[PDB]
């Protein structure tokens, strides 16, 4: 059982700078039988690097690898958008093998403040029985934000699961959806429900109200 | 949260309300209040003849049902009136049409 | 070099799920050569569960050790994969690549297919108006949704329509989570201020292509102006 | 230094309780008082004053709430604008009468 962890999992990088992606593992691999995939989202995985030193047909020269033992880097030059996907680290002389966690590699951008907006559950949704109430973030970096639901001064915990989208192409922000389910009699003993946000490009967090019954 | 007819009032200048080189000219106001929702449409008329110069509209300002004021501010002049001109204010709202006319005569 | 995966799309737990890796174009004969079967959790990373040399010469996980069985056929040249004790946690889409030698592995890889593992049933999605109760602050523009739920499988495309069939450009697409045996995913559009406060059309219809049925319902605009 | 224009509004003669108009233009500097008097009688209640927008000239109007009955008594309302320590008074009356 060789365990392989890399970090960071998350690392901002730049368009036309290196890139260093790191790979630990748990104890020394037999002839450094260590290999590197890339994997894009929606397609499927695709091999760069075999033994860590060998390119493989269709790859191309800009990728290289480097170290032995317990310690491998892979320096990739001129970095390209195309190439900010994920990448995992291999290794085949465990028999069974093992893989990687990944490191997700993102373009470097400016903060960009975030827009909040909370829709209450329809009048529709209501009658059967579950309340969904929502919680949007839209334009906002990095990645990494906070959102606390606030109701009737009381936080709630254990009842969120929270999506988050992608990275945009052509805007390279971030979105995520955060979404409250309630009883549909807890519902009706409570008046106030927010959701709170918290952002690195602002000076104080923004909070966002409704009232039951005029809406 | 309410839909109401927009209230239509004109304002004229009186009888000592010229002033300035020959020919003298003053102006009219027309306001619209206790009106819902926000968007609303001020035009002038003369006579019949739509106005489309030598006026200004100030922007909607609010004064529960939400409550909005708007203030118009058309150029007339002294020679139109004591002919005996009559100016109307048309107030556009929800697809639904405010005429007032004025005039000089007692 | 090629492969393709083939399967059911819906299993339910505690049953038997099979898999065929059909491939095309080489033969088990010489050394080096094997088949590997990789799955990733959306959201995890990849998972390796056995792999099988030739000479029928099989490996298995520790961690999944009795638990999986590997068979292969000449004849028609795919690998059969055979799982039981199904778990909604063990949900992922499963691969299978060539490995061309001792040093070059999974040197080519398939497309895969998406194996669902819920106790319910593939029911027609829901659809559920929402209207944004946000006040004191117009900002840039106005914001609304459209809440898919009770989907199975995910697979949903959304597109916006105006009053009198127009286009809309959204591109805001919000994965599907997990939640009590159920997919619900969330989707919005912006739409400028300017355009709200000019047309009398009051409200914007909500399509979702989905095959389990063509319902459209309608989200009506709050306006501003 | 331009000395305030002052004029005040009327109600129409054929009909509309109304409000009374008092407008200073192309004054300045901005900070201007404006007040109103009913028959040489210093009004306490019943008149507010708008925020002084701008038209480098400015705007300020404010407005008198007065009755139907009052105003045809040919009652005298006199609008007061000080600025620049200048005092304007203007007078208005029935234009029937
Ligand atoms: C459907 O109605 C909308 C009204 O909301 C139309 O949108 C207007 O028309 C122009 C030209 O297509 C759009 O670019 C603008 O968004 C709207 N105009 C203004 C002044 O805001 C839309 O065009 C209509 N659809 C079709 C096919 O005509």
């Amino acid at each position: 059982e060789i365990v392989l962890t890399q970090s960071p999992g998350t690392l901002s990088l730049s368009p036309g700078e290196r890139a260093t992606l790191s790979c630990r593992a748990s104890e020394t691999v037999s002839n450094d039988k260590v290999a590197w995939y890339q994997q894009k989202p929606g397609q499927a995985p695709r091999l760069l690097i075999y033994g860590a030193s060998s390119r493989a047909t269709g790859i191309p020269d800009r990728f290289s690898g480097s170290g032995s033992g317990t310690d491998f880097t892979l320096s990739i030059s001129g970095l390209e958008p195309e190439d900010f996907v994920v990448y995992y680290c291999q290794q085949y002389a465990s028999s069974p093998r093992t893989f990687g966690q990944g490191t997700k590699v993102e373009i470097k951008r400016t903060v960009a403040a975030p827009s909040v907006f909370i829709f209450p559950p329809s009048d529709e949704q209501l009658k059967s029985g579950t309340a969904s109430v929502v919680c949007l973030l839209n334009n906002f970096y990095p990645r990494e934000a906070k959102v606390q639901w606030k109701v009737d001064n009381a936080l709630q915990s254990g009842n969120s699961q929270e999506s988050v989208t992608e990275q945009d192409s052509k805007d390279s922000t971030y979105s995520l959806s955060s979404t409250l389910t309630l009883s549909k009699a807890d519902y009706e003993k409570h008046k106030v429900y927010a959701c709170e946000v918290t952002h690195q490009g602002l000076s104080s967090p923004v909070t966002k109200s409704f009232n039951r019954g005029e809406c | 949260v309410a839909e109401m007819n927009p209230n239509v009032n004109v304002f004229v200048p009186p009888r000592d309300g010229f002033s300035g080189p020959a020919p003298r000219k003053s102006k009219l106001i027309c306001e619209a209040t206790n009106f819902t929702p926000k968007p609303i449409t001020v035009s002038w008329l003369k006579d019949g003849k739509l106005v489309e110069s030598g006026f200004t509209t100030d922007p909607v300002t609010i004064e529960t049902p939400q409550t909005y004021k708007v203030i118009s501010t058309l150029t007339i002049s002294e020679i139109d009136w004591l002919n005996l001109n009559v100016y109307t204010c048309r107030v556009d709202h929800r697809g639904l049409t405010f005429l007032k006319n004025v005039s000089s005569t007692c | 070099v090629t492969l393709k995966e083939s399967g059911p799309t819906l299993v339910k737990p505690t049953q038997t799920l099979t898999l065929t890796c059909t491939f095309s174009g080489f033969s088990l004969t010489t050394t080096g050569e094997g088949v590997g079967w990789i799955r990733q959790p959306p959201g995890k990373a990849l998972e390796f569960l056995a792999f099988i040399y030739w000479n029928d010469a099989k490996r298995y996980n520790p961690s999944l050790q009795s638990r999986l069985t590997i068979t292969k056929d000449a004849s028609k040249k795919q690998v059969v994969l055979t799982l039981t004790n199904l778990d909604p946690v063990d949900t992922a889409t499963y691969y299978c690549a060539r490995t061309s030698g001792w040093d070059i592995e999974f040197e080519y890889w398939g497309q895969g297919t998406l194996v669902t593992v819920s106790s319910g049933s593939a029911s027609a999605p829901t659809l559920f108006p929402l209207v944004s109760c946000e006040n004191s602050s117009p900002s840039s523009t106005v914001a609304v949704g459209c809440l898919a739920q009770d989907f199975l499988p995910d697979s949903i495309t959304f597109s916006w329509k105006y009053k009198n069939n127009s286009d809309i450009s959204s591109t805001r697409g919000f994965p599907s989570v997990l939640r009590g045996g159920k997919y619900a995913a969330t989707s919005q559009v912006l739409l400028p201020s300017k355009d709200v406060m000019q047309g009398t059309d009051e409200h914007v219809v909500c399509k979702v292509q989905h095959p389990n049925g063509n319902k459209e319902k309608d989200v009506p605009l709050p306006v501003v102006i």
